[PDB]
């Protein structure tokens, strides 16, 4: 136990205790990170695979040679912070000191001639940060780990559709990392053509031919051998007792001198056994049973003629004729089946288009490449750059992995390139999964999945970078000039950074991550998607991918997923599933020895788990290790059956295994939906906190690791007592036990104050740790954007009434009371980002001033000489924020404005009121006015005041770390003083800044007082240092795009109320909108006289099956009413005592509780403290899927002076009647949504138009109104109405001349309808003129 | 054939429990903003502005 | 009558992906609650609907 | 000017290589002996201007030319 949980104690309702914990949340993420980006030379993995895939490289013809040793990623130039600002991606210069050697040309073996071991930079991968999030250009991006498909074999079976009459296709796919598909598809006439990378059908020999072995090897390499005799000119049969299995007798099948079978006798297994217990010696054999089994030798004559048959030739009476005249007596045919070894390679053989190697090998070469005939060497070298080239193929020993374990192999370790065994290999197992022997994987199985994580992905957009040079330095390398030629120039950084920034932000798997709650963060790193490259896109996918296998038990989670068209494709990761050294997901199982589990953690594969049995964790388990009811459920090779004790080997660890992080928040997942929980997950990914984040009362036992595992929240990586916390900083003070004798012994946590995210909200790491408290390692100092004392706090707990109030909680909406904004409890700051930006025309820049015309001096009050606005200034919706006029060209005016400028003094000069305003609705303050600016340009005053105000910032805050470190340092240094000896005189009276030179006698403690000072020393050099790069970090040039003269950044911050409009959504999907704030005289309450919150809908209960909230709100309502006995006494002050033993009493009331914790063992000022947390409602847990019955919760009412019903009879507050049924009322735990009524609120008219075909825009931040789709114009022509439909398609929209008539005349009131032509028909009638296609009108 | 077009406002739906059939409601900056020509065709023909 | 059915009582028949009809359907109910393996079993044909 | 250019483009490389950091128009500017506007003229007109069929959202829905301002505005003023 810790001093953190001490505070708000979260009771748990888990019956079965865990064994292993809750591991790093950011497995596939940080893991597969740091296992790219450190220095594992032995492994060969991340940024070393590529690196020793690619390099050591060489010339033409041995002439000189470039080698990799001594890598080392250099120190990143920027913080998390100036490159959110400034919109520059977060990356160190990747300096690989690269060895160029020249062999000589005399010498055998050039060793040394031009030593050329220059550093070498090349790239700028991006870095990771602790949090697991890249900011590239600004924006706070992560990318997300791709279900692609697994390197290797894949066999496949078709849902048919595709040749009628049955005969099923099992068709087979090689995959590499990239390259080409060596597909293996069947015929309706079953051929198995061989498709590569999706061309055209091409036979099987054409492929087979071209590895040298002749058409009687692959016959001799593919089926057993059936040797026919021909004994005294009388024909025989040695029989091979694997070939006459399961098939009829068409002849009399009988022995040498035995008669055993009949004509048309069905051979069962007793002939079998028969024939094998008496004899198979010789079996003689008439004329025309050999007519029917294909000969596989290339018999010829044997004195001195040619081939008289060759292999695959078609048997008759007069060619066993000929074979009885010229031959030999033992004749090897090919053994025809149709159930166990059929003759489908002799109809590969009966269709092959070339016979020869190379004729053959250019079969390929027009099927490849098609319309170039090649010669030998090219056809030779494509065959060899398209199948057998390291540059072009790559599996890295895991495609091979998956390659051995799917074909019933024990290699584990195995070349990238493809065998000549390997084809044999593979057409082996594709004519035994026709023949039916063996089992057929499918696409929906996770072992055909593999996880391409961010490092294996970024590790491969790398290695194709690397071709990239590769292609670059192989024609840069082979041209001369090798003494001047040091491989600086030679490794061009464009395309190698090109690559890396192309795929960080601009990929499919690159998107924004939503920063606005860490449980979004969470599970947006542990989101498994299969869109970009390799994997599906959302519009050509199936049923196959979305629907989920019985193998996703633990590894894949079939809830939290988006509702969108791609339902499927965007999965996530679970809790416990971590990736492999290969990059399949593993599930953690406890081993089952006979009925006896144990307590340790086995991982195990998805191909590994399809042989074996596994146990959940919901079945009852005893406290040593038994099964208690004698007969569980468990589920065996993908399917789901009883089992005994004896036969479980495996078991589950906890009972949230198969949920996602974000799923595993979800409480009452065993009472709840699965229809609901989808979406309600995906709403709590879209869920955005409030001003103070408020306890969360109803918790899942996941509240206490998800803070600590996200990286939002100060974490504790040194543990101690808290020595001072400010707003903006909290410095804890390490203790003895975690002190380390290289460093001060003090550390402070910069937090980071109100920045933005990626989704327009904010970002404040709070502090919620009390000035002098211990704080453990790993436990909670500050809270983040969306948690409250290491706990997940993402939204507010209230009272919710599930009954309908006039009809305002119609179909699923939320009606509000007045406490929501009264107690600003749903309010919400918004930091949002305008960057009004002074770009450079031809004429003249663009300059940020004041003076504006055409504007009232009331507008410009908020501004200065500048025109920005002040810091804190309160701007309204309209108004305008920084004052950024453009100088624009002398437009010719209408002759009636040049009247009135003769008239009246109105001048309007070249400068044009082109300042970007507030957009209309948007209220609130401002926070920062980032400035920036380029080179040779010169400042402004407002520009100067904020740069004077960050290197004030920079200035204060470092000089007050180096001064609590300081006096950190100083505290060490004094211990060590009073530890030696005492001088209560001359150490403390003494002022401390003479204190390094001041020594005692020479000891291990002097030594350590000496090894401080020069710390100190190191200290005092790193300020000056840090000030130096803060010096040339602040004031530097802006490095922005060119032509631009300044840029300018606001930060408008919104105190965002729950307006009528607003998402809001609770824990299982019950979503809504805010119907209309009520006030809280209208709103029900009960007979304690609490006006209810929040009023329900329980209409979607029933039809959406989520009862889940309904135990929530229950439990929610129980906890509520232990909360109010807490409050009430706890308001009195009467003892202490008593509260000790009331929660101890609260905190037991299940079969089992998870934590058996003991308030006696608490202090005083603990429990004080832990009552005082508990007056805003109760923190209680429940699992999953381990969650209360509906007895505890009985319990947990009687226990909080509720009645067993659950259902509270209220009392209107509209009319003051009580209703005659009791409301079943208690608490949701809601969530404030990000589809907010202001970015959902957006309208259009008459502004900003196109270019292309005159045509409104759409978007809020592009202000354009929503499209009026084709089905509106069906369903509007399906009224009849034909004025609004000529106004809504020409005259509204379309026509320039025919929209601006339309307003003038609705401006002078004349509402007539006036049509004309549009001016997007005539866009349609020019395109197809250009086209070359003739048409007018009549 | 489906094209965007102008006075069309992008907005949630919510609950008008006391209203008409016929009737439904409307924010009063939407309609300020979406009414435009009508609010200057009202305001110059009624002396106001 | 099918919602109630499956809410109150126990649930009738799910969906397997290759179109069959799991042979162990839910014993139990949503109010006693759903275990992790008949969760999973449940979430087969409500992911496939 | 594409001469020009490509000897810039040429000499960025080289002090990327070189240096490590993003090139600053100053290096650039003493390493080609031409005046700082001129570089930073010759930097503006970088390359071609993006096509009006790139995905800029999230899906295939919504390409490029919905989103670009009107030259010729007609504002409830203009009209």
């Amino acid at each position: 136990y810790s001093y953190t949980e001490k505070k708000r104690i979260r009771k748990d309702f888990g019956k079965r205790p865990q064994v292993l914990d809750v591991p790093y949340l950011l497995s596939i993420q940080l893991d597969s990170f740091q296992k790219f980006i450190e220095q594992d030379p032995e492994g060969q993995y991340g940024l070393e695979a590529a690196f020793r895939s690619v390099f050591p490289i060489q010339s033409y013809s041995g002439n000189s040679e470039l080698q990799y040793v001594s890598y080392r990623l250099g120190e990143p130039v920027f913080d998390v912070q100036e490159c959110q600002i400034r919109g520059v991606t977060y990356s160190a210069p990747l300096r690989v000191k690269l060895r160029l050697v020249i062999y000589e040309r005399e010498a055998p073996e050039g060793t040394v001639k031009d030593i050329k071991e220059q550093e070498v930079y090349m790239g700028e991968i991006p870095l990771m940060t602790d949090n697991g999030t890249f900011v590239i250009n600004g924006t706070e991006r992560v990318i997300v780990s791709q279900l692609h498909r697994s390197p290797g074999v894949f066999f496949d079976s078709d849902k048919g559709k595709t040749h009628s009459s049955g005969k099923v296709l099992y068709n087979a796919r090689i995959i590499p990392y990239r390259g080409s598909w060596l597909d293996f598809e069947f015929d309706p006439k079953d051929n198995l053509f061989v498709r590569i990378d999706r061309r055209r059908k091409l036979p099987a020999t054409i492929i087979l031919r071209a590895l040298n072995y002749t058409t009687e090897q692959i016959l001799d390499l593919f089926f057993e051998k059936v040797i026919f005799e021909i004994r005294d000119n009388k024909l025989q049969m040695e029989l091979v007792p694997e070939r006459l299995r399961g098939e009829t007798a068409s002849f009399d099948i009988e022995a040498n001198g035995k008669v055993y079978v009949e004509k048309g006798r069905r051979i069962t297994a007793r002939h079998i056994r028969q024939l094998e217990k008496d004899d198979v010696k010789l079996i003689e054999v008439p004329v025309e049973y050999i007519a029917g089994k294909v000969v596989a030798k290339d018999y010829i004559d044997e004195s001195t003629g040619e081939l008289i048959c060759a292999a695959n030739m078609e048997l008759s009476l007069d060619l066993l004729a000929k074979l009885s005249q010229s031959g030999h007596k033992r004749i090897e045919t090919l053994f025809t089946n149709d159930l166990d070894h059929g003759p489908y390679i002799s109809e590969t053989l009966r269709v092959d288009p070339t016979n020869d190697r190379l004729s053959a090998l250019v079969e390929i070469y027009r099927m490849m490449r098609p319309g170039e005939p090649p010669t030998r060497e090219a056809a030779e070298s494509l065959f060899e750059n398209l199948f057998f080239s390291e540059d072009r193929y790559d599996l890295s020993a895991v495609g091979r992995m998956k390659f051995n374990r799917s074909l019933l192999r024990e290699e584990i370790e195995g070349s990238g390139i493809l065998s000549k065994d390997d084809i044999i290999d593979v057409m082996k197992k594709l004519i035994d999964i026709r023949n039916g022997k063996g089992e057929v994987d499918d696409i929906d199985h996770l072992g055909n999945r593999r996880i391409r994580s961010v490092g294996e992905m970024a590790e491969n957009q790398f290695r194709v970078g690397l071709v990239r040079v590769e292609r670059a330095v192989k024609e840069r390398l082979s041209l001369g000039d090798l003494d001047t030629l040091m491989p600086q120039d030679m490794i061009n950084a464009k395309p190698i950074s090109a690559a890396v920034k192309e795929f960080f932000g601009s990929s499919q798997l690159s998107q924004f991550m939503d920063q606005n709650n860490p449980l979004s963060e969470i599970t947006h790193k542990r989101r498994i998607s299969a869109l970009g490259p390799g994997g599906l896109t959302r519009e050509r996918a199936g049923f196959e991918v979305r629907d989920v296998h019985p193998t996703h038990y633990g590894r894949v989670c079939p809830i939290e997923t988006p509702e969108g068209p791609n339902i499927g494709l965007i999965n996530s990761l679970s809790v416990y599933a971590q990736t492999n050294e290969y990059g399949f997901l593993e599930t953690p199982y406890r081993k089952v020895t006979d009925g006896v589990v144990t307590d340790e953690i086995h991982y195990l594969s998805a191909i590994e788990e399809g042989n074996y049995v596994i146990a959940q964790a919901n079945s009852n388990l005893d406290e040593e290790g038994h099964f208690v009811e004698d007969l569980v459920t468990c589920r065996s090779k993908g399917e789901s059956s009883l089992f005994s004790r004896d036969q479980v080997d495996y078991m589950d660890v906890s009972t949230q295994q198969v949920v996602s992080v974000g799923a595993s928040l979800i409480p009452f997942l065993e009472h709840d939906d699965a229809n609901r929980a989808l979406m309600g997950a995906n709403m709590q990914r879209q869920a955005v906190p409030t001003l103070r984040a408020d306890k969360p009362l109803v918790g899942t036992g996941m509240e206490r690791a998800v803070a600590v595992d996200s990286g939002v929240t100060a974490v504790a990586k040194r543990g101690g007592v808290v020595q001072y916390v400010d707003a903006s900083r909290i410095v804890i003070k390490v203790n003895e036990d975690e002190m380390y004798p290289g460093e001060a012994g003090i550390d402070i946590y910069n937090l980071t104050k109100y920045t933005r995210s990626n989704q327009n909200t904010c970002i404040n790491q709070m502090p919620c740790v009390s000035l002098g408290e211990p704080v453990e390692r790993g436990d909670v100092l500050a809270d983040g954007p969306s948690t409250d004392l290491g706990e997940l706090a993402l939204g507010q707990n209230m009272r919710v009434a599930f009954m309908p109030w006039n009809g305002y909680n119609f179909e699923d909406s939320i009606l509000v009371s007045e406490r929501v904004v009264q107690e600003d409890r749903f309010t919400t700051i918004h930091i949002q980002e305008l960057a009004c930006v002074s770009r450079d025309t031809k004429l003249g820049p663009e300059e940020i001033t004041a003076d504006i015309p055409n504007v009232g001096e009331a507008a410009l009050s908020k501004l200065d000489e500048s025109g920005i606005v002040y810091i804190g200034a309160e701007v309204t919706g309209g108004d305008i924020l920084v004052g950024k006029v453009t100088p624009k060209g002398e437009t010719q005016l209408t002759p009636e404005e040049k009247l009135l400028r003769a008239i009246f003094g109105e001048k309007a000069s070249d400068v044009k009121d082109s300042s970007l305003r507030v957009p209309n609705g948007v209220s609130g303050t401002v926070i920062d006015v980032q400035v920036f600016t380029r080179d040779g340009v010169e400042k402004d005053k407002r520009a100067l005041e904020i740069e004077e105000m960050q290197l004030k910032q920079a200035k204060k805050d470092l000089s007050e770390e180096l001064q609590i470190l300081e006096a950190g340092l100083f505290s060490r240094i004094r211990a060590v003083l009073v530890a030696g000896g005492v001088e209560a005189e001359k150490l403390d009276k003494l002022p401390r800044d003479r204190w390094l030179e001041l020594g005692l006698t020479d000891e291990e403690k002097q030594n350590q007082l000496e090894q401080l000072a020069e710390q100190y020393d190191e200290l005092k050099h790193e300020f000056e240092k840090k000030l130096e790069a803060k010096r040339r970090k602040i004031t530097q040039g802006d490095d922005l795009a060119p032509g631009v003269l300044k840029i300018v950044k606001v930060y408008l911050a919104v105190k965002r109320r729950i307006q009528p409009g607003d998402k809001m959504a609770g824990r299982h999907g019950n979503k809504g909108v805010i119907s209309k704030i009520n006030p809280i005289e209208d709103m029900p309450y009960d007979e304690n006289g609490t006006p209810v919150d929040i009023v329900l809908n329980p209409l979607g209960v029933p039809s959406r099956m989520n009862i889940g909230q309904i135990l929530e709100t229950h439990l929610g309502m129980a906890a509520k009413g232990i909360g109010d006995k807490i409050n009430a006494m706890l308001k009195q002050q009467q003892e202490v005592a008593k509260l000790r033993e009331f929660i101890q009493r609260a905190y037991d009331l299940g079969a089992d509780v998870r934590q058996k914790v003991d308030l006696s063992t608490f202090s005083d000022e603990e429990v004080m403290r832990l009552a005082e947390n508990l007056r805003k409602g109760m923190p209680i847990a429940t699992p999953v899927f381990d969650g209360a019955k509906e007895a505890e919760i009985k319990e947990l009412l009687k226990l909080g002076d509720l009645p067993t019903s659950g259902q509270i009879r209220l009392y209107d507050g509209r009319t003051g009647e009580q209703f005659e049924r009791p409301v079943t009322v208690g608490y949701m735990y809601m969530l404030k949504l990000n589809h907010l009524v202001d970015d959902k609120m957006h309208a259009r008219s008459t502004g900003s138009y196109s270019l292309v075909t005159q045509q409104p825009l759409g978007g809020k931040a592009q202000f354009g109104g929503q499209r009026f789709g084709e089905m509106e114009v069906w369903a509007l022509e399906a009224y009849g109405a034909a004025y609004t439909l000529q106004e809504m398609l020409t005259v509204k929209s379309d026509d320039v001349n025919g929209r601006t008539k339309m307003y003038k005349n609705i401006v002078d009131g004349n509402h007539q309808m006036e049509p004309g032509m549009p001016e997007s028909f005539n866009v349609l009638l020019k395109e197809i003129r250009s086209l070359g296609i003739n048409i007018e009108l009549e | 054939l489906g094209k965007r077009v102008d006075y069309s406002g992008r907005s949630v739906i919510t609950v008008g429990p006391y209203l008409r059939l016929h009737q439904c409601g409307l924010p009063k900056k939407m309609a300020l903003e979406l009414f435009k020509p009508f609010i200057y065709g009202k305001l110059e023909l009624r002396g106001l502005a | 009558a099918a919602q109630i059915r499956q809410l109150a009582g126990m649930r009738g028949l799910m969906a397997k992906p290759d179109g069959s009809i799991i042979e162990t359907p839910i014993t139990a109910n949503f109010r006693e609650g759903l275990n992790v393996l008949q969760y999973f079993i449940s979430t087969h044909g409500a992911r496939k609907g | 000017m594409i001469e020009t250019i490509n000897k810039l483009n040429r000499i960025s490389r080289q002090m990327l290589q070189e240096m490590g950091r993003e090139p600053t128009p100053e290096e650039l500017a003493e390493r080609m002996l031409m005046p700082e506007d001129k570089i930073r003229k010759v930097l503006k007109i970088a390359k071609e201007p993006i096509s009006m069929e790139t995905p800029i959202g999230d899906d295939e829905d919504s390409h490029l030319g919905d989103f670009i301002e009107d030259t010729t505005l007609e504002l409830p003023l203009d009209s």
